[PDB]
């Protein structure tokens, strides 16, 4: 228990967390308002042996996004934080990444 | 040259420094004279 | 025949002899860590180099619009008449004007050499 | 411009 | 079973401010990192000078265990962002923006060199002798 | 000058359209001293943003993780120098990369886009001072210059119809030196074009006409292909000496 | 005629790339000459 | 929809519109239009402000001892080509008039200079002297700066100009004078050659330049050894892989710039070197090189090493270290990156480089064609003229420079008028 | 260029050949050497081959088909198959085995094209490269008959015994990398 020491609950844990890439147009879209604590739906759907991932855009926002997944096992990604109180953490493990690609 | 089935007395030289160091400063001077004599007849232009 | 890395710090492993027991390994020099050799063979050196270019040659050069092509030999696995036709194109390939085949169509990309 | 053992 | 055919779909919050920036910490496959053996680690500022523009340096199991250094990504995202999505009670993904990406690479914890010897033997160049017995030596 | 190596001063074959073959001095600048041809042009330069900004938008993952891997990856986009990545399907890549530099959105006329299928790499080079000719584009067997085209430029004046209207529409292309080596030309459209005994059935462009690739002083010669070659040069330093 | 050779006579006109393969053998002939001039004329020097 | 065997008047048709819009000269033309309104803002931009303070040592007191002046060059502007007579009114000078008078067809270039004062009380001062003239500017003619632009062929008849005169060149003292385009190899590309006689089998070069902003070339070598020269260990390593850094006397081995850059591991070296693990006979070209490098095995070791042969040594260690340091992130490999988190992006291009010439030694790649016009690039009026304005405009920062460090030392004060020589830039 | 091609073999002519007569260079660009048949040997074309072979420089490398290392722990180990046999032959009766035998092999393997243009023979190979070098190296040569030529080399077995050396017990290039040293010398420099 240090000041240095990271918080590696998250990893014990296991907590998986995905990483996306997307535009500037849906960031800024989201960063406008930014306050509301809404800005779209993720919308996961599965099939027999096919899934297929889309987020729609929210109708006051906007005044179809689908996710291409790629594999995530040629590189170990984790995410940690450094808390406004210099409490280093470790939040997971990313299991899983995709990109977002106009329509 | 020293060679066996090499004739000693035909076998030649394009180089001139080896013709000196070999055969002799007399030597040189013909292998020299037929060199010359060949660069300047393969046109078929004749000098003296 | 390949090089093998070390599993501790990545570095580049060399042959060594076990005195005691006459069986190779590859150690680490910058650490402990060895591991016994299965291979049991170090250094190969081919002098004539004669190595099938079928393993140099891309599928892709398929695309090409600069490179010849007859329909006279057609393909082994989907029997397709288009077939894209090119010399070594590598230096250093002795003397060789074997024509190399590549089978047009999509994703086949079969080479055959005549 | 006329062959290998002619001229350019 | 439902698991052929489940559709889940859920609600994204982007809180406005978070006390806590979020970085992505990659590590390289090849380095077989395992998180089982972290009993602690040490993440600080380096001191190679010898603040917050400057890479971090890791030290997982103080001295003991394995060192990483971490560099933030020089190419800037000017027209892409990273987000995160975790699992939360409420059942909703939220999404936090990447505010710095890091790769840390280690380094082994093996005798090393000093600087003055290695500028020595590399004079004698043509090493004849084998080299393992140079660096047991030293 | 001083120097007497034949190698640099040779008629090299990729200086076809681009420098006059028989416009040079004679002396001691034989082929140093070139001429551009007559409708060759000089790229004046361009930023690379924005054909970075498409590229990342297409893929091209940068700071992947050896990814390259045998060059599974089919292809490492290059710009002018500066390895930005690399791409897993390169023949979308190229054709969107074409259709932009007709609707010239990122793509101006003069972006040259190479790909080596073998050695996979593209090279993407907009850097200002490459020289580079117009030709015509071979879709399939067929020239895309139609009789609409020809009738609107005949028409030109009061008609508003140029030469840029021609590049936009896509009927002719800017093509550089590294592009020529990925281009099959073909001379004349009748001849070549045309279904025959098939030498090549892939052509990809089309010559405008072959006299163009004389400069200005070889450009008076009458019946220059009746000449001999020096002769040409000649005429050309003494054109540069007649009197009017 | 990829490599080079020219069938048609100057009477009848060189084609577009037979035209070019001439201006890369001319061009040749000529910096032959013009490098020629130069080594010649120090050989001469020399030997007088 | 087709035009077969109409063709001859197509062609022909198709011929006139470009001649028709474009012209002959358009490559001069537009190179220097370009030059001008890009270039000249870059230079006048890229250049760095001018940082000023008055010795600490000279005055007693920190009260005003760092009175920092910081000069900006903001904007840039032209007017028409204008002479200035004797009495001193501007007037338009038509080229005609420019031949006749032995004069020179140049127009006045004028800056936006904005002086930012720190008296040390954080009571800062901008003032910004606008159109500050600072040289004139030779106008290549019927560019778009030219007077004969945009002007029928009437209006040219008027003005004693010819019609037919396709331009593309300046009057300077009278005279007509015509940039005449320079060949140059390309930039930012790597060409791997074969010199026989070198000590080296191979060489990669990369003339690396950062947009040509500054520094025209910055080029680096990547070599590998011939196996030719004869020793017991170099028979037995063969031929390895050495590079000829830029600012560095002598050559480095490439391992060891790898491991400068932040890369020890061997594993992670041969990965951005040997692409594809699998392949063994590039593997076996590596090996010796890693073998030569095996002393150094640290980063700061390598930088060390890499100082130890820099052109003026360093009396610090750390000292070495710091310099090589900076030399890597600025002067190595420009146009890749020249700042911050670039070494990776570094690496990449370096064994790409690496992995060319091993291409190249193997057979597997031909040798590059430097007599190939696609290896070359022509620098018209616009890239030579962007080199003489770059260096005339840092000479006139130092001479802004000079004068302001006497004034400052002084305390007395500064003027820009002053400072800015005209005679430099014309 | 434009020379007529009487024979395949260049020579310099015109104003470079005059340029290296008249300086005396002591490095033609083509040194060329005549020669001219004594005896039967010019009138049979067999005898002249032979000639031309003892007049040709030959090394190792122009014969050698492929070359490789093996860490061989016991003679009859026999780690690659196809020497079993033959190994076996020559340790029926071992010969030079007394002092000790290397663990690495050198187990060179050539062309029968280019050993039968040339008409060497895995004897005279042998001789050449065992007197040489020494008793250090000790070869084992196939038959001519088995479709492989493979010359197995071991370095010396007394030094591998280490009795001769006495002196201190201290590894000297290691041994596969005076091995290495070894292969690359006896490939530009064997002079066969
Ligand atoms: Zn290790
Ligand atoms: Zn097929």
């Amino acid at each position: 228990a240090e000041r240095g020491e990271l918080d590696l609950t998250g990893a014990k844990q296991n907590t998986g967390v995905w990483l996306v890439k997307v535009p500037k147009y849906l960031s800024q879209q989201w960063a406008k308002a930014s306050g509301r604590g809404e800005v779209g739906k993720l919308r996961i759907a599965k099939t027999q042996g096919r899934t297929e991932v889309s987020f729609t855009l929210n109708e006051d926002l906007a005044n179809e996004h689908p996710f291409v997944l790629q594999s995530v096992g040629g590189q170990t990604l984790t995410v940690f934080t450094e808390s406004s109180s210099d409490k280093l953490s470790l939040e997971g493990i990313v299991v899983q990444r995709a990109e977002c690609r106009p329509a | 040259l020293s060679e066996k089935d090499v004739d000693p007395v035909r076998t030649t030289s394009n180089d001139i420094v080896e013709i000196f160091t070999v055969l002799g400063i007399e030597a040189v001077r013909k292998a020299l004279e037929r060199e010359l004599y060949h660069v300047i007849s393969f046109d078929g232009s004749y000098v003296n | 025949v390949g090089i093998r890395f070390c599993q501790e710090c990545n570095n580049m492993l060399y042959p060594k002899e076990d005195k005691e027991n006459r069986i190779l390994l590859y150690a680490c020099r910058n650490c402990d860590y060895q591991q016994e050799a299965d291979n049991s063979c170090i250094y190969v050196n081919k002098i004539t180099h004669e190595v099938d270019e079928l393993t140099q040659i891309i599928a892709d050069v398929s695309q090409d619009p600069t490179l010849p092509r007859t329909e006279d030999h057609p393909c082994q696995k989907c029997g397709h008449k288009e077939a894209v036709f090119f010399q070594s194109h590598s230096a250093r390939a002795e003397d060789a004007m074997r024509l190399y085949y590549v089978c047009t169509a999509p994703h086949c990309g079969h080479r055959w050499t005549e | 411009i006329w062959g290998i053992g002619c001229n350019p | 079973g439902p698991s052929s055919q489940n559709v889940t779909e859920y609600v994204v919050r982007v809180p406005k401010n978070t006390t806590k920036k979020y970085n992505i910490m990659a590590f390289n496959a090849a380095d077989k990192v395992n998180f089982a053996t972290w009993n602690q680690a040490r993440l600080e500022r380096d001191l190679s000078n010898k603040p917050e523009d400057q890479p971090w340096l890791l030290r997982v199991n103080g001295k003991s265990g394995r060192k990483f250094k971490g560099i933030k990504k020089g190419g800037v995202t000017e027209n892409t962002s990273y987000y995160i999505f975790t699992q939360c009670p409420d059942g909703a993904f939220e999404a936090f923006p990447v505010h710095n990406w890091y790769n840390f690479t280690p380094l082994a914890r093996h005798r090393t060199l000093t600087a003055e010897e290695a500028e020595e033997e590399w004079e004698r160049r043509n090493k004849v002798l084998n080299h393992f017995s140079i660096m047991q030596q030293r | 000058r001083d120097g007497k190596l034949a190698k640099p001063r040779q008629l090299h074959n990729t200086l076809w359209g681009m420098v006059c073959p028989a416009e040079t001095p004679e002396g001691h600048a034989v082929g140093l001293v070139k001429n551009l041809a007559l409708m060759a042009y000089i790229s004046v330069g361009s930023q690379p943003s924005p054909i970075l900004e498409f590229l990342e938008e297409w893929s091209m993952e940068n700071l992947e993780e050896i990814s390259p891997a045998a060059i599974a990856d089919a292809t490492k986009i290059f710009v002018n120098g500066c390895w930005v990545g690399i791409h897993k399907d390169p023949e979308q890549l190229m054709n969107t990369l074409r259709k932009l530099r007709r609707q010239m959105d990122i793509i101006v006329s003069e972006v040259s886009m190479i790909r080596d299928i073998r050695e996979r790499e593209i090279r993407i080079y907009t850097d200002a001072g490459r020289i580079c000719r117009p030709l015509l584009i071979v879709e399939k067997q067929k020239l895309l210059l139609k009789k609409r085209h020809i009738d609107q430029l005949k028409e030109r004046e009061y008609n508003n119809y140029s030469w840029q209207d021609l590049v936009a529409s896509g009927v002719v292309e800017y093509i550089d030196t590294l592009e020529e080596e990925t281009v099959m030309l073909a001379m004349t459209p009748d001849d070549l074009q045309e279904k025959e005994v098939a030498y090549c059935s892939t052509y990809t462009h089309c010559e405008i006409h072959p006299s163009m690739i004389l400069g200005v002083c070889a450009s008076i010669i009458p019946f220059p292909d009746h000449n001999q070659s020096p002769r040409n040069t000649y005429q050309s330093a003494m054109g540069k000496q007649a009197m009017g | 005629e990829s490599r080079g050779f020219v069938e048609n006579s100057y009477l009848a006109g060189l084609t577009p790339t037979e035209f070019f393969f001439h201006a890369m053998g001319g061009r040749e002939g000529l910096i032959d000459t013009a490098v020629k001039t130069a080594e010649t004329g120090y050989i001469q020097r020399r030997l007088i | 929809e087709i035009t077969p065997d109409l063709w001859q008047e197509a062609c022909w048709i198709v011929i006139s519109s470009y001649f028709d819009e474009k012209g002959l000269v358009r490559q001069q033309l537009d190179s220097f239009d370009e030059f001008i309104q890009m270039s000249v803002q870059r230079i006048v931009e890229d250049a760095p402000p001018i940082d000023l303070q008055a010795e600490a040592q000279h005055a007693s007191g920190e009260v005003e001892e760092p009175p920092r002046y910081l000069l900006k060059f903001e904007q840039i502007y032209l007017s028409k080509p204008t002479h200035w007579e004797r009495d001193g009114a501007p007037s338009p000078m038509m080229p005609n008039e420019a031949r006749l008078r032995n004069l020179t067809y140049s127009a006045p270039l004028y800056v936006d200079i904005t002086k930012t004062v720190i008296k040390e009380g954080e009571e800062q001062l901008q003032t910004q002297h606008q159109k500050t003239f600072i040289g004139k500017i030779p106008i290549m003619l019927r560019s778009t700066y030219c007077l004969l632009n945009g002007l029928t062929d009437r209006d040219l008849c008027e003005l004693n100009e010819c019609p037919l005169d396709p331009g593309g060149y300046f009057i300077i003292n009278g005279s007509e004078k015509v940039l005449i385009a320079q060949e140059k190899m390309a930039t930012n590309t790597v060409y791997v050659f074969a010199k026989k006689d070198s000590k080296y089998a191979y060489t990669g070069e990369c003339r690396s330049c950062l947009e040509n902003s500054s520094r025209p070339t910055s080029t680096i070598w990547v070599s590998m050894l011939a196996r030719g020269g004869q020793g017991a260990k170099k028979s037995a390593i063969g031929q390895r892989i050495v590079a000829t850094l830029p600012y560095i006397k002598q050559e480095v081995p490439i391992i060891i710039v790898f491991r400068a850059l932040g890369f020890v591991s061997d594993r992670d070296i041969l990965e951005h070197i040997i692409y594809d693990f699998e392949d063994p006979e590039m593997m076996e070209m590596v090996k010796p090189s890693l073998d030569e490098a095996f002393v150094i095995q640290e980063q700061n070791v390598a930088l060390n090493f890499i100082g130890s042969r820099g052109a003026k040594p360093g009396v610090t260690k750390e000292k070495r270290i710091k310099y090589a340091k900076e030399v890597l992130q600025k002067e190595m490999l420009p146009h890749v990156g020249v700042s911050d988190f670039c070494e990776t992006k570094k690496a990449y291009f370096l064994g790409y480089m690496v992995h060319r010439l091993l291409l190249a030694a193997l057979g597997r790649r031909e040798l590059d064609d430097r007599d190939h016009y696609g290896n070359k690039r022509l620098d018209l009026a616009g890239p030579l003229l962007a080199f003489l304005f770059r260096g005339m405009f840092k000479n006139l920062l130092k001479e802004v420079r000079i004068y302001a460090q006497k004034f400052i030392d002084r305390g007395k004060d500064f003027n820009l008028e002053l400072a800015i020589k005209t005679r430099i830039i014309s | 260029f434009h020379y007529a091609g009487v024979s395949a073999k260049n020579v310099t002519l015109g104003v470079p050949r005059l340029k290296e007569l008249i300086n005396i260079s002591k490095k033609p660009k083509t040194p060329s050497l005549t020669v001219f048949l004594l005896g039967q040997s010019a009138r049979d074309a067999e005898r002249a081959k032979d000639i031309l072979c003892r007049l040709e420089h030959t090394t190792l490398r122009k014969v050698t088909a492929n070359t490789a290392i093996y860490y061989d722990p016991n003679p009859q180990s026999t780690v690659v198959a196809e020497d079993q046999e033959w190994v076996n032959v020559y340790y029926e009766m071992p010969d030079f085995d007394v002092a000790r035998i290397s663990p690495w092999l050198l187990r060179v393997e050539l062309d029968r094209k280019h050993m039968t243009d040339r008409k060497l023979t895995m004897e005279q190979i042998a001789e050449k490269i065992n007197a040489g070098f020494g008793d250090d190296l000790n070869c084992i040569f196939n038959d001519d008959n088995a479709e492989k030529l493979v010359l197995r080399i071991r370095i010396m077995n007394s030094d591998e015994n280490k009795m001769q050396e006495e002196e201190e017990v201290v590894d000297k290039m290691d041994d596969d990398v005076f091995l290495r040293c070894i292969e690359s010398n006896m490939l530009t420099d064997m002079t066969l």
